[PDB]
C-alpha cells in the first residue's frame, strides 16, 4: 500500500478534508443555530447542537479530518463551555487559508512563520477588550448560566437552575490562598431521576450525602454529626463498624451497608439520629473538607424515588481546601430531563472560568472582530514576507462572525461594514445582536463571556493550525 | 508537468545507446525489419534513421532532424544525436535545481553560439598546403571512405569515384543528373564507367535473339508515344453491310502503324525509345531491319536523355526532325546475371557519367548508393569552399577544452550549465573508443592532455591504437559539417526542454 | 518460489527504484522541511520528521531498500541521532553510483575507488576538524543543543530547551570507563502534561516519578532531610479442598489476608521513611503510613521502580522475606535523598529524588498544548540529547549546513589527480553526490539552489586555493548556509556545530553499507508457500 | 450547482496549461488530434483551435481568442490567463454567494475606466512607419512574442521586408493595402537560420519535366494566366465517336493533333516562354512545347493563384488564343533553383516589377519549428494592421507592465466612487496582477519578492519632480532579474493601445458570460 500524495496533490487533498466539514457546521454557530442530525452503523440518530458527538460519528474518508476531532476534544477537556459559540473555531483556519497556499508557490514553512507571528499579537488583544467584575458578587453569575441556555425553554426554570449550580460553585472553589481560585467540580455529580420537578433540588454550601437514615420517621435533627472517614452476619460484623466510631463519641454513623436489628439497641442510645449506608463516593467528597469534628446540623427528606440527607459542617476551619457537595436534577419528562443535561452539565465550567480569569472578554461575535482589526492594523506595519499570509488570518477572524449571520441569512458586508467603525474606534462592547441581527450593546443586552473562555480557544486554536502546515507526505495501509 | 519532461527524456536515452554502433566506421550493423519484409542493415548512422521506426511522440524530434542532417551532411550524423540525447541525459538533476529549462537553454546558445566563433578559427586553408586538383579530393574521398559497413570493397572505389565525380561538371552540380543504377549480383570489382542511359533488362516476347544487341553508331531518339492497335479507341457506331468497309476497320490501323515506323525510320533513328508498353507487331519490322527498340523508359532515364544525351521527344511521327535526334560514338550492351543492361557510350556532350553497382548483398547494395552519394555532397560544398577539420571524432575534442576556456569569462551561474555542455561534449569520442574496445577513462585521460600542449589539430586515430595526429594521417573532414550539426542540434535541446505537456486525443 | 532477474535491470531497477523512496523523505531535511504524515488506520496518525519512524511505517517491496532502512538502527546506537538530518546522505549515494557501472567500468573499481578515497576521507576531516576549546562559557554546549533543536517545529521557543538541556546533562554526569565523564542513557526521565507552554518546564537536577498517592486523604508532602526511600513490589489482591465447615475456609482466608496485612506492619519495623509499591494498596493498610509519616504511591510500572533503584542505589525486594523463611522487610532496601517533594503539574504529582548515590540522573518534565504536539516533543529532545553526549565525549566537532561536504570538494579532486588510473572518475562522482544535501535544502528553503551552490564552490575554495601557512585571511572557513535571508554567513557567528561522529562513523558506515547494493548481481525472490 | 463545481473544474484544467503561453518565456506543448497529427506551438490561441472540447464553457472562451486573431492577435492568450484569474476572484464571491448582477456592473464600471486610463499612456506616437529606425521600437517587441531563440534575425527580416513586401508610397493614408498573404510561408528543411533572408521574386515547389532552358541574362519573360486547361476545346459530357469511311478513321487522330498545334502556336508567336494554368496540362501540349519550350505551371487550385495576381498582374482567361498584353504579365527570370537542397521552379529578380507583394525565404533545420515562424509571420501582418487601421497605435509600456500601473488608477476608482460596489471593485482591481505572475512563473524568478518590488518601483507616479519614470520600467526578463527591475525604452521593448484596448473589451463581456450560466443542459452526442 502507498496511498502516498506529492507535488501540488499534498496540499489539495489536504485542505479540503475539513473544507466540506466546516460548510456543514456553519450551521451550529449562535442562539439561533440548527440541529444537526447523525447517522450511525446501527441506523439510529443523535439530533443535538454540540459539535463534540458530531464529528465522533460521522467518518471522514480523509485522515486530516480526524484531527480536529482530536483538537476539538483539547479545547472540550480544557474549556468545554459553550461549544455553540466556541468549538466552530476549529474549522474557521484551514478555509481561509485556501486562496493562497500553491497559487504563490509558498513554501507551508513561510506561513508557519506568519503563524508564530500572528499568535504572539493575538495574546495582546485577549486581555486588552477585557475588564474587570467583582469576583465575590453571584449576581452576575447568574446571567452568564441563562447566555448560554438559551437553546431550549428552561429560561423559565433558569432560577432554580442557575441557583442549583452556583450554590455549588461557592462551595468548593478554595484550592489556594493565594498565588488564583483553582477548583474541582468533578467531585460534585449531577444525578439526572426522569419525574418530579426541578424545584426538589437541595444545594447549598456544605457536603450532601444522597441516601437514607435508618428509618424515615427517624428524628430529623443531630447536635454535632461529626463525621469519621444472613442476618446474624450482618448483625455482627456491622456492628463491630458504627459502634466502634462511637469511641471518640460521634453522633452520626457512617457504614458500607445498612443496619440490622441488633445494632439499632447500642446506635440509639447516644441520643441522636442513626444514618445508614452512605454512598461510596459520598466518602471522598467529606474527605476533602476534614476523624471530622465542627459539623452544625443534621438533616433527613422523606420522597418516594430516594430519599435525603443533609451534612452541614459551617466551619471548614479553625487554612483549609474545597469542599465537595452533591447535586440530583429533577427533570419534567423523561425526553426533557436527557436533553437538558448538557446546559446544566456545562454550567460548572462557566464559573470555573470566571474563577480563573475575573476579566471579562465581549462576546456575540465582538473578540473576533476586535481580533481582526488588530490583526488587520499590524500586517501593514509589519509588511516583509508575511504582508499576505498575515492579513488572511485577519480575514480568518473576519468569517467567523459571518457564520453567525448565516443564520439569519442576510448580507455579511452590510454589517461588517458598520463593524469596523463603531466597534474598532467606538468600543469593544460592540457586536452583533443574535436575536435580531442587528448591531447593539453587546454589555447592554446581556451576551459576554469569560476572557478564559475567548483566551484558551484562540490561542489553542491558532496552535491547532501547525499540524495542518507541517503537512508532507500521508502514508497508510501498513500497521501499527 | 515535472514528471512529462523527464519522462520525455528517459525515452530518447534507449535511442542513444541503440545509435552508439552506428557512428564510425569501428561499430557494428543494426537490422531493422520493416513491413516491406526488406531488413535494413548498415553501419552509417543517416540511413539506420531514415527508415527507423518509434514509438513515442517525443521521438519524433529525433525523426524530423534526421530528415535535415541527410540534405545538408549524409554520413556520420549520428553525432548530432548523441549530443542532443547526452545534454537532455545530463540535465536531468539540473532540472531539479534552481536553474530553470531557459537559462539551460540560454546556456545552449550562447554555447554554440562560442563554438562557431572557434570553429571559423579551427577553419584552415588548404590551398596554402600546396595541394593539388587531385592531392586535394583524393585524400578527402580516402578519409570519406569511412563509416561505411565494407571497407575492403571501398579501395576498389577509390581511384575510380574521383574520377567519376571530376567527370561531372565542376560549374554546375546535380545529385539526379550523377544518379547511379544499381545491379543486383556481381562482385564489388566489376563495376564499370557509362556515359549513357541504363536500362533494367527489356520486355520481350517470343525470341529475343533475332535482335543485334551492339551497334556502330546509332541516333539516339526518346520519345514519349504509344505503339499500339486499337488501344485507346473510344467507342463509335460503325453501320457496314459490306465487306471490305468492315475488314477496314482493324486494316486501317495496321497500315497507319506501318506509316509511323516508316517515318520514324526515314530520320536515320536506329534507336526508337517508346514510355508505355508497345506490342509485339514492330518485331518482324525491326527484326528485319536490324533495328534495336525498347520501351518503358523511367523517370531517372528521361532526365538523363535531357542534360546527358541531349534529344528531343517528339510524339507526331510526320512531325519527328533530325534536330530532334541524338547520336554517339558507341553503343555497347552488357548482359550480367542472364539480364542484358542497354547502355550509351561516346558520348562527349554529356557532362556526366553513369556508375554501375554490382554487389551480391541486397543491404549492402543500398548502402553504397548512399555512400557514393554522400561523397558526391562532400565534393559539393568543398569545391566552392575549401575548408578542413580533422575527422574520426577529434574535432569537438579541440573545441571541448576550449569550451572551458569560455566557462572562465563567464563566471556565473550559466557556468555549470557550459561546463555540462564541455563535459557532455566528450561522450561522443567515449562511444568511438566503446566500439574499438579502448578504455574509457584512459583514453579520455589522454584526450583531455593532447590539446593541452599542443592545441592546433591532434586526431588520436584509433587504427593503430596509440595516440597520434588525424592531419598528418590524411584524416580529413569537411568544416560545414560540425557547423550544421551544432546548429541544428541546439535547436533540438531547445524544443525538448519547452514542452511541459503532451497531449493526445482519441 | 519465483523467477530470477540479471542483466542491467538489476543495476538500474533496483536502484531507481530506492531513488524513488529516497526522493521522497528528502522532504524532511533541515528545518526548513516538512513532516510526514503516517497513518494507523485506526482513525488516529503521528507526523514526524523523524527517519527512522517513517522509513520503520513506510511499506517497502524492494529487498535492495530494506537496508538503508535498517542504517537508522545502527545508525541511532552509535551516534543517537541524525534521523532527521544526517540519513539523506545515504540517498545520493546511489544515484551517481547507477551512472557509472552503466557502460564500461566494473562496480569492482568503483567501490575500491570510494574504499581508497573513504580511507583519506577521514584525515581529510581532520584537517578541516576544529576542536573544542577557547570557548567562552556555555556557548559551545549551547550551539550544540540548538543544532540539535534544529529541524524540529520546537526550534523556535529553543531559547529555553538550550539551556535547560546543558544543565540537564550536566545533572547526570557521572564517573565511569576508569575516569571518564559518562552520560547514561535513559537517565533523564521525560513527562508530558497540558498546560503552560514550552518555555514554562522545569529543570529538576533528580529523577521524577509522575503518580499520585494512594488515598487522597493522605499527607501530600513530607518535610526534613536525608528521607529515605524504597521500592518494593509487594502484591495486594484477593488442589482438592472437600467443604464442611465454613469457618474453615474462612479462617484460610483470615489467615491470608492477616498476613498481607502484616506485610505493611513489617515496614515500619525498619523505618522506611517512603515506601513506594508496585501494585495497589487497600486504605485499610495505609493507617500506618499517615501516623509514621510515610508517603504511599501504588500501581507503579516495573520500568518506572527499575530507574529508581539504579539512580538512587536502593534494591528492589519483590515481597516480605530474608535469608530465614519468616516474612519480614530488612533496613537494607533503603535508600537515600536529599529532600522528597511533591510538585503538582497539571493535577499530576510528582516526586523529586535529590542527591542520588548509585548514579547521578535528572529529569524533564514537558507541558504542552496537546497530543500530537507533545507527541512529537517526545522525539525531539530523545534525539537532541545525544548530541551533547558525543560532544563531551569526543571534543573533536565538524560544522553543519554543508560545510564538511562543500569543504571536502578540492580535497577529493586533488585527491582524483593523486591517484589516478580508473579511479579519479569515481573519486569525482563521490564528491559532487555530497554536494546534493545543500541543494535538497534549497529546495525546501523555496530559493534558487545553484545561486548557493556556487557560492559553496567559490567561498570555500579560497581555504586550498591561498596557501594557509601564509593566512592572508581571505577564508573564514565554514561559511556554508543561511536558513533565513538566503546570504553566506560563518557558522561561528551563526551558532550551528556538530559532532564529528556525525560525520565520521556515519557516512563510513553508511558508504560500506551503499556500495554491497552495487555487489549485487542477480536477485531470487521466493514467494511463501 | 454548475458553477460551483463543474464551470469551475474544468476551466482551471486547461488554465494551469495556458500559463507557459504569454510572455518572451512562452513554452511549446504537444498535441496530438484524433487523426494522428502531431502538432508544437507555444500561441495557446493557435492550440484552441485545433484542441478537442468537451465542455462548453471552455469552447465559449475559445471563440474569444479567435476574435483576437481579426484584430490583433498578438499577445492574446491573456484573454484565457486574465479569465481564470477572474474566476479566482470571483470563486471567493461565489462562496460568499454575492449576487451575480453587482459582479456584471463590477466589470462595467470598471472597462469604462480602464479606457479612459488608456488614452493617459500613450507616449512618443511614430507617424512615419515606414523606415525600418522607426519600426524597430515597434517590431522588436512583438518578435518577443514568440520563441526568443534569435531575436535578431526575426526582427531584421520583419523590418527589411518592409521595404520589399509591404507596399511603398510617399504617403499612403486611408487605410493603405494590407494583406496577410504579402507574405508567403515557404518551409524548407535543412539550412541555418541566419541563410533566411527577404526575395523580391516567387519560389514554387514542382520540377519542370521538359527540355527546359532558363533564359538569365535578357530576361524579358512573358506568362499569362489561363483558366482552363492547354488543348482543343474539350466537351464537358461524354460523347460518342461517329466513324463510317477510312477517311474519319484515319484523320480521327490527326484532327485533334493538328488543331492543338496552330493553338499553341499562337501563344509562342507572343514570344511567352512561361504561363500560369490552374488546371492540367495535356500529354499532347507537352510533346509539342518540346520544340519550342515554353514552360508549364502544375499549381493547385487558386488559393495560391491569387498571390500571381498581384505579382505578374494578369487576368485569367479561359480560352488560349493570342493573349493581350492585359493578360500578359511579368518575370525577370526562370529557374530552377536550388535553396535548401531542393530542386524547385524560383522567380528570382534581380530589380524586379511586382505590384505591392514579395516573398521571404524560411531556412530551418526543424519543420516544427517552422510552424512557429508562419505564425511569427502572422504577427508581422498583425503589427501592419494595427498601425494601418487605427489612426494610430502609439506606444505602450511592454512587458506585462501595463496593468501594474493600471492597478493603482483603478483601486482608486473604487475608493472615489463609495457605496456597495466599492470592495467588489477593489477585488478585481487587483485581479489584474497575474499578469507578471504568469511571466515570472516562467521567467523563473519568485513572485513573493519580485511583485512588491514592482509596486515599490512605480509607487503612485513617482517621487516629486515633473517625469514619469514608471512609463519607462517594467519587469526584467534576462540572467539579471535578480539584480532589479530594469527599464524597457533602452532596450525599446514597448506595446500597442490597440492590443490591450481591444483585449480587455472582449474579456469584460466574456468574463460575464462564463458567471451568467445558471446551469448547462447537455444531450447525447
Amino acid at each position: 500500500s502507498q496511498e502516498r500524495t506529492t507535488g501540488r496533490q499534498a496540499q489539495i487533498s489536504n485542505i479540503t478534508a475539513a473544507k466540506a466539514v466546516a460548510d456543514v457546521i456553519r450551521t451550529c454557530l449562535g442562539p439561533k443555530a440548527m440541529l444537526k442530525m447523525l447517522l450511525d452503523p446501527m441506523g439510529g440518530l443523535v439530533l443535538t447542537n454540540d459539535g463534540h458527538a458530531i464529528l465522533r460519528e460521522i467518518d471522514v474518508a480523509h485522515p486530516a479530518a480526524k484531527s480536529m476531532l482530536e483538537l476539538s476534544r483539547t479545547q472540550d477537556e480544557e474549556v468545554g463551555d459553550g461549544t455553540t459559540t466556541v468549538i466552530i473555531l476549529a474549522g474557521e483556519i484551514l478555509a481561509q487559508c485556501a486562496p493562497y497556499l500553491i497559487e504563490k508557490n509558498i513554501h507551508p514553512v513561510i506561513i508557519i512563520q506568519a503563524l508564530k507571528k500572528a499568535l504572539t499579537d493575538a495574546l495582546e488583544v485577549i486581555k486588552q477588550v477585557s475588564k474587570p467584575v467583582d469576583v465575590e458578587n453571584d449576581a452576575a453569575m447568574k446571567k452568564l448560566i441563562q447566555a448560554s441556555i438559551g437553546t431550549k425553554y428552561v429560561i423559565h426554570w433558569s432560577e432554580k437552575m442557575c441557583e442549583l449550580a452556583l450554590d455549588a460553585v461557592k462551595t468548593v472553589r478554595k484550592d489556594l490562598g493565594q498565588t488564583f481560585e483553582i477548583d474541582i467540580k468533578r467531585y460534585v455529580r449531577v444525578e439526572k431521576i426522569p419525574g418530579g420537578d426541578v424545584l426538589d433540588s437541595r444545594v447549598l454550601k456544605g457536603v450532601l450525602l444522597n441516601k437514607d437514615v435508618v428509618h424515615p420517621k427517624m428524628s430529623r435533627h443531630i447536635e454535632n454529626p461529626r463525621v469519621v472517614l444472613i442476618l446474624q452476619i450482618e448483625e455482627e460484623q456491622v456492628q463491630l463498624m458504627c459502634e466502634q466510631i462511637l469511641a471518640v463519641r460521634p453522633t452520626l454513623v457512617i457504614t458500607e451497608k445498612g443496619v440490622s436489628d441488633l445494632a439499632q439497641h447500642y446506635l440509639l442510645k447516644g441520643g441522636c439520629s442513626v444514618l445508614r449506608r452512605v454512598k461510596k463516593s459520598d466518602n471522598n467528597r467529606i474527605a476533602r473538607v476534614t476523624v471530622g469534628t465542627n459539623c452544625g446540623l443534621f438533616k433527613v427528606e422523606m420522597i418516594g424515588d430516594e430519599y435525603f440527607s443533609f451534612l452541614d459542617n459551617c466551619k471548614e476551619p479553625l487554612s483549609g481546601l474545597q469542599k465537595a457537595c452533591t447535586i440530583m436534577l429533577r427533570g419534567g419528562s423523561k425526553d426533557i430531563l436527557n436533553e437538558i443535561d448538557r446546559n446544566l452539565q456545562d454550567a460548572m465550567a462557566v464559573a470555573r472560568n470566571v474563577m480563573l480569569s475575573p476579566s471579562l472578554s465581549p462576546g456575540g461575535g465582538a473578540t473576533e472582530m476586535a481580533v481582526s482589526v488588530k490583526l488587520a492594523e499590524k500586517a501593514k506595519q509589519l509588511e516583509g514576507i508575511q504582508q499576505w499570509p498575515y492579513q488572511a488570518v485577519a480575514d480568518a477572524m473576519e468569517c467567523i462572525p459571518r457564520t453567525l449571520i448565516q443564520n439569519a441569512g442576510g448580507d455579511p458586508i452590510r454589517l461588517l461594514s458598520q463593524l469596523r467603525a463603531k466597534h474598532a474606534q467606538g468600543n469593544f462592547t460592540t457586536g452583533i445582536d443574535g436575536d435580531k441581527g442587528k448591531i447593539v450593546d453587546m454589555v447592554s443586552y446581556g451576551i459576554w463571556e469569560p476572557e478564559v473562555i475567548k483566551q484558551q480557544s484562540v490561542k489553542t486554536a491558532i496552535e491547532s493550525a501547525c499540524l495542518l502546515l507541517r503537512v508532507d507526505d500521508i502514508v497508510s495501509g501498513v500497521r501499527k | 508537468g515535472k514528471g512529462q519532461i523527464i519522462s520525455n527524456i528517459n525515452a530518447c536515452v534507449a535511442v542513444q545507446e541503440a545509435l552508439k554502433p552506428t557512428l564510425g566506421p569501428l561499430g557494428s550493423d543494426i537490422l531493422i525489419v520493416t513491413s516491406n519484409q526488406k531488413t535494413t542493415i548498415s553501419n552509417d548512422g543517416a540511413t539506420i534513421l531514415k527508415l527507423l521506426d518509434v514509438v513515442h511522440p517525443a521521438a519524433k524530434t529525433l525523426v524530423d532532424i534526421s530528415r535535415a542532417q541527410d540534405a545538408e551532411v549524409g554520413d556520420g550524423t549520428t553525432s548530432v544525436t548523441i549530443l542532443a540525447g547526452e545534454l537532455m541525459k545530463e540535465a536531468k538533476p539540473f532540472l531539479e535545481e534552481g536553474i530553470s529549462s531557459h537559462l539551460i537553454m540560454k546556456g545552449y546558445r550562447k554555447a554554440v553560439s562560442l563554438a562557431v566563433e572557434k570553429i571559423n578559427e579551427l577553419a584552415v586553408d588548404i590551398t596554402s598546403e600546396k595541394s593539388s586538383g587531385r592531392e586535394l579530393l583524393e585524400r578527402c574521398a580516402r578519409t570519406a571512405m569511412s563509416s561505411k559497413l565494407i571497407h575492403n570493397n571501398a579501395d576498389f572505389f577509390v581511384k575510380m569515384c574521383v574520377d567519376a565525380v571530376l567527370s561531372l561538371d565542376r560549374n554546375d552540380l546535380d545529385d539526379k543528373l550523377i544518379g547511379i543504377k544499381k545491379i543486383p549480383g556481381g562482385a564489388m570489382e566489376e563495376s564499370l564507367f557509362i556515359n549513357g542511359v541504363a536500362f533494367k533488362k527489356t520486355f520481350s516476347y517470343a525470341g529475343f535473339e533475332q535482335q543485334p544487341k551492339k551497334f556502330n553508331n546509332p541516333k539516339i531518339l526518346s520519345l514519349n508515344v504509344e505503339l499500339e492497335l486499337k488501344a485507346e479507341k473510344d467507342n463509335a457506331e460503325v453501320r457496314v453491310e459490306h465487306v471490305e468497309d468492315y475488314q477496314a476497320i482493324v486494316d486501317a490501323e495496321w497500315q497507319l502503324i506501318f506509316e509511323k515506323l516508316r517515318q520514324v525510320e526515314e530520320t536515320g533513328a536506329n534507336i526508337v525509345l517508346s514510355k508505355l508498353p508497345i506490342g509485339d507487331l514492330a518485331t518482324q519490322f525491326f527484326a528485319d531491319r536490324n533495328i534495336f527498340c525498347a520501351g518503358r523508359v523511367s523517370a531517372d532515364d528521361m532526365n538523363r536523355v535531357i542534360q546527358a544525351v541531349g534529344g528531343s521527344i517528339q510524339s507526331t511521327t510526320s512531325d519527328i526532325k533530325p534536330e530532334h535526334l541524338g547520336t554517339c560514338a558507341l553503343f555497347e550492351e552488357m548482359q550480367i546475371g542472364s539480364e542484358r543492361y542497354n547502355l550509351f557510350q561516346g558520348c562527349p556532350q554529356a557532362k556526366t557519367c553513369t556508375l554501375l553497382l554490382r554487389g551480391g548483398a541486397e543491404q549492402v547494395i543500398a548502402e553504397v548508393e548512399r555512400s557514393l552519394h554522400d561523397a558526391i555532397m562532400i565534393v559539393k560544398r568543398a569545391l566552392q569552399n575549401k575548408l578542413i577539420v580533422a575527422g574520426g571524432g577529434a574535432t569537438e575534442m579541440e573545441v571541448s577544452k576550449c569550451l572551458r576556456d569560455y566557462s572562465k569569462t563567464i563566471a556565473g551561474k550559466q557556468q555549470m550549465i557550459i561546463n555540462a555542455f564541455a563535459k557532455a561534449l566528450e561522450v561522443i569520442p567515449r562511444q568511438l573508443c566503446e566500439n574499438a574496445g579502448f578504455d574509457a577513462i584512459e583514453i579520455l585521460n589522454k584526450l583531455r592532455l593532447a590539446h593541452s600542449k599542443g592545441e592546433k589539430w591532434y586526431g588520436v586515430v584509433f587504427e593503430t591504437e596509440n595516440i597520434g595526429d588525424n592531419f598528418a594521417k590524411f584524416v580529413w573532414e569537411p568544416a560545414l559539417v560540425k557547423i550544421n550539426a551544432l546548429n541544428s542540434a541546439t535547436e533540438a535541446t531547445n524544443l525538448i526542454l519547452s514542452v511541459d505537456e503532451t497531449i493526445t486525443n482519441k | 518460489g519465483g523467477e530470477k532477474i540479471s542483466g542491467d535491470d538489476i543495476r538500474n531497477q533496483n536502484v531507481l527504484a530506492t531513488m524513488a523512496v529516497a526522493n521522497v523523505v528528502k522532504s524532511s531535511l533541515g528545518p526548513v522541511g516538512l513532516d510526514k504524515m503516517l497513518v494507523d488506520d485506526i482513525g488516529d496518525f503521528t507526523v514526524t520528521n523523524d527517519g527512522a519512524t517513517i522509513l520503520s511505517l513506510l511499506d517497502v517491496q524492494h529487498p535492495a531498500g530494506k537496508i538503508l532502512v535498517e542504517l537508522a538502527q545502527q545508525q541511532d546506537r552509535e551516534i543517537g541521532d541524525g534521523t532527521t538530518s544526517v540519513v539523506i546522505i545515504a540517498s545520493e549515494l546511489l544515484k551517481r553510483a547507477n551512472e557509472l557501472v552503466k557502460n564500461k567500468i566494473h562496480p569492482t573499481t568503483i567501490i575500491t575507488g570510494f574504499r581508497v578515497a573513504l580511507r583519506e576521507a577521514i584525515r581529510f576531516i581532520n584537517e578541516v576538524l576544529s576542536t573544542s576549546v577557547d570557548t567562552l562559557g556555555k556557548e559551545t554546549l549551547i550551539n550544540i543543543a540548538k543544532t540539535s533543536m534544529s529541524s524540529k517545529i520546537i526550534g523556535a521557543d529553543s531559547d529555553f530547551f538550550s539551556n535547560m538541556v546543558v544543565d540537564a546533562l550536566l545533572a547526570v554526569k557521572t564517573q565511569n570507563s576508569k575516569g571518564e565523564i559518562k552520560y547514561p542513557v535513559k537517565a533523564v526521565n521525560v513527562l508530558k502534561a497540558h498546560g503552560k507552554s514550552a518555555t514554562e518546564s522545569l529543570l529538576v537536577p533528580g529523577y521524577a516519578l509522575n503518580c499520585t498517592v494512594a488515598s487522597q486523604a493522605m499527607p501530600k508532602r513530607i518535610a526534613g532531610g536525608n528521607v529515605k526511600i524504597a521500592c518494593l513490589d509487594l502484591n495486594l489482591q484477593k488442589v482438592q479442598i472437600n467443604i464442611d465447615d465454613p469457618e474453615q475456609l474462612e479462617q484460610i482466608r483470615k489467615r491470608e489476608a492477616g498476613i498481607v496485612l502484616e506485610r505493611v506492619k513489617k515496614i515500619i519495623d525498619a523505618g522506611a521513611q517512603v515506601v513506594l509499591t508496585t501494585k495497589g494498596i487497600d486504605d485499610l493498610c495505609l493507617k500506618e503510613f499517615v501516623e509514621a509519616k510515610i508517603m504511599g504511591v501504588r500501581r507503579c510500572k516495573k520500568e518506572d521502580l527499575r530507574r529508581i533503584a539504579r539512580a538512587t542505589g536502593a534494591t528492589l525486594v519483590s515481597s516480605m522475606s530474608n535469608l530465614e523463611g519468616e516474612e519480614t522487610f530488612e533496613s537494607s532496601y533503603l535508600g537515600l535523598c536529599d529532600e522528597v517533594v511533591q510538585a503538582k503539574f497539571s493535577d499530576d504529582e510528582c516526586i523529586l529524588i535529590k542527591g542520588t548515590s548509585k548514579h547521578s540522573s535528572s529529569s524533564i518534565i514537558l507541558r504542552g498544548a496537546n497530543d500530537y504536539s507533545l507527541d512529537e516533543m517526545e522525539r525531539s529532545l530523545h534525539d537532541s540529547l545525544s548530541v551533547v553526549k558525543r560532544t563531551l565525549e569526543s571534543g573533536n566537532v565538524v560544522p553543519g549546513g554543508g560545510c564538511v561536504e562543500a569543504a571536502l570538494n578540492i580535497y577529493l579532486d586533488n585527491f582524483a589527480t593523486t591517484v589516478g588510473s580508473r579511479e579519479q572518475l569515481a573519486i569525482a562522482e563521490f564528491a559532487a553526490a555530497l554536494l546534493i544535501i545543500p541543494k535538497t535544502l534549497a529546495v525546501n528553503a523555496a530559493k534558487d539552489s545553484s545561486e548557493l551552490v556556487a557560492k559553496l564552490r567559490s567561498y570555500h575554495a579560497a581555504s586550498q586555493m591561498a596557501k594557509p601557512e601564509d593566512v592572508k585571511r581571505r577564508s573564514y572557513r565554514n561559511y556554508g548556509l543561511d536558513l533565513i535571508r538566503g546570504k553566506i554567513v560563518d557558522e561561528i557567528h551563526a551558532g550551528v556545530l556538530e559532532p564529528t561522529i556525525s560525520k565520521v562513523k556515519s557516512l563510513k558506515s553508511a558508504l560500506e553499507a551503499c556500495v554491497a547494493i552495487l555487489r549485487i548481481d542477480t536477485m531470487i525472490t521466493v514467494d511463501p508457500e | 450547482d454548475g458553477q460551483i463545481i463543474k464551470s469551475i473544474a474544468a476551466i482551471r484544467e486547461l488554465h494551469q496549461m495556458c500559463l507557459t503561453s504569454m510572455g518572451p518565456c512562452g513554452r511549446n506543448k504537444i498535441i496530438v488530434n484524433h487523426l494522428g497529427k502531431i502538432i508544437i506551438t507555444n500561441d495557446a490561441a493557435t492550440m484552441l483551435r485545433e484542441l478537442d472540447i468537451v465542455h462548453p464553457a471552455v469552447k465559449v472562451l475559445v471563440m474569444a481568442t479567435e476574435q483576437q486573431k481579426i484584430d490583433m492577435g498578438d499577445g492574446t492568450n491573456l484573454v484565457m490567463i486574465l479569465a481564470g484569474e477572474l474566476l479566482n476572484v470571483s470563486e471567493k464571491l461565489i462562496s460568499m454567494g454575492l449576487s451575480a448582477v453587482e459582479i456584471i456592473q463590477g466589470y462595467n464600471m470598471a472597462r469604462k475606466f480602464t479606457l479612459k486610463e488608456l488614452d493617459e499612456m500613450v507616449v512618443g506616437e511614430i507617424t512615419d512607419k515606414n523606415d525600418k529606425n522607426e519600426l524597430l521600437k515597434m517590431i522588436k517587441p512583438v518578435i518577443s512574442s514568440k520563441k526568443y531563440g534569435s531575436e535578431d534575425i526575426l526582427s531584421e527580416l520583419v523590418s527589411e521586408a518592409v521595404s520589399h513586401v509591404l507596399p511603398v508610397a510617399q504617403q499612403a493614408g486611408e487605410i493603405p493595402y494590407f494583406n496577410v498573404d504579402s507574405i508567403r510561408v515557404v518551409k524548407i528543411m535543412g539550412g541555418s537560420l541566419s541563410n533566411s533572408t527577404v526575395i523580391k521574386g516567387m519560389v514554387f515547389n514542382r520540377e519542370p519535366e521538359g527540355h527546359v532552358k532558363s533564359l538569365s541574362e535578357d530576361k524579358k519573360h512573358k506568362v499569362a494566366v489561363f483558366t482552363c486547361p492547354l488543348d482543343i476545346a474539350n466537351t464537358e459530357t461524354k460523347g460518342t465517336v461517329l466513324l463510317h469511311n477510312a477517311q474519319e478513321m484515319l484523320d480521327f487522330s490527326k484532327g485533334e493533333e493538328k488543331q492543338i498545334d496552330a493553338m499553341m502556336k499562337e501563344i509562342a508567336d507572343m514570344g511567352v516562354e512561361c504561363i500560369v494554368a490552374g488546371a492540367g496540362v495535356g500529354e499532347l501540349a507537352l510533346h509539342y512545347l518540346n520544340r519550342y519550350g515554353i514552360l508549364v505551371l502544375k499549381v493547385p487550385s487558386k488559393f495560391e493563384l491569387r498571390r500571381l495576381c498581384r505579382v505578374c498582374g494578369a487576368t485569367p482567361l479561359p480560352r488560349l488564343g493570342a493573349p493581350t498584353p492585359e493578360e500578359l504579365g511579368l518575370v525577370e527570370t526562370v529557374k530552377t533553383m536550388e535553396i535548401g537542397g531542393d530542386r524547385v521552379t524560383v522567380f528570382k529578380q534581380e530589380q524586379g516589377e511586382i505590384s505591392r507583394t514579395s516573398t521571404i525565404i524560411l531556412r530551418g533545420a526543424t519543420q516544427n519549428n517552422l510552424d512557429d515562424i508562419e505564425r511569427a509571420i502572422d504577427d508581422g501582418v498583425a503589427a501592419v494592421k494595427g498601425l494601418m487601421k487605427p489612426s494610430g497605435g502609439k506606444l505602450l509600456p511592454g512587458a506585462g507592465a501595463t496593468e501594474i500601473e493600471l492597478i493603482s488608477r483603478i483601486t482608486k476608482y473604487g475608493e472615489r466612487t463609495p457605496g456597495l460596489l466599492q470592495l467588489a471593485i477593489k477585488q478585481f482591481a487587483v485581479a489584474f496582477e497575474v499578469v507578471p505572475r504568469t511571466l515570472a512563473e516562467t521567467a523563473g524568478l519568485d513572485v513573493n519578492e519580485v511583485l512588491p518590488n514592482l509596486y515599490a518601483a512605480h509607487n503612485v507616479t513617482e517621487p516629486g519632480a515633473v517625469k514619469t519614470d514608471h512609463l519607462y520600467k517594467g519587469v526584467d526578463i534576462d540572467g539579471e532579474s535578480d539584480e532589479g527591475v530594469k527599464d524597457i525604452r533602452e532596450e525599446n521593448i514597448y506595446d500597442m493601445l490597440a492590443t490591450k484596448k481591444f483585449a480587455i473589451n472582449v474579456a469584460t463581456e466574456a468574463a460575464t458570460t462564463v458567471l451568467s450560466i445558471d446551469q448547462i443542459i447537455m444531450a447525447k452526442k
